[PDB]
């Protein structure tokens, strides 16, 4: 998937606590669900079609996770961050 | 420590947005609450005490029918 020709996320950076460094994207096959922000160097717990999937994202935001078969979720730096 | 929960409640219209945010801004341990994502029915909420169950419940009874996409803990400075 390249990521370089998805349009972002429709976030908003809620003013009162630190501002998430990554985008995230969640497909199906090559089809783009949805799309979101969370933290770099963590973890969360996401539905992914018919699976809950624990989530850890590293320094770069690189996503880790249990992704049922033809699901994934793919992170990206924000710029500036 | 501090909830972000994410629900996504499809269907949802403008007024329903509107209602959406009203009734998770109105319950108890909420701090903010937001409409987002590709298609705006990712609802975002971040607080303290939240009773999650308790409000996708009243998500379903009165808005849509609302599922949960993210539970998380925000990432203090």
């Amino acid at each position: 998937i390249d990521l370089s020709r998805e349009r972002d996320p429709n976030f908003f950076d809620n003013a009162d606590i630190p501002v998430p460094e990554c985008f995230w994207f969640m497909f199906k096959n090559n089809v783009r669900q949805d799309a979101g922000t969370c933290y770099s160097s963590w973890k969360m717990d996401m539905k992914v079609g018919p699976n809950w999937v624990h989530i850890k994202s590293d320094d770069n935001c690189n996503l880790s996770g249990d992704f049922p078969p033809g699901w994934i979720v793919l992170g990206k730096k924000r710029p500036g961050f | 420590e501090m909830q972000k929960i994410v629900f996504k409640i499809p269907m949802v219209d403008d007024k329903s947005r509107t209602k959406a945010m009203s009734l998770v801004a109105s319950t108890v341990g909420v701090h903010s609450v937001a409409i987002a994502g590709d298609l705006r029915d990712q609802v975002v909420v971040v607080g303290d005490g939240i009773d999650s169950i308790n409000l996708v419940s009243a998500l379903r009874k009165k808005v849509g029918p609302a599922m949960f996409l993210e539970v998380s803990q925000v990432k203090e400075d």
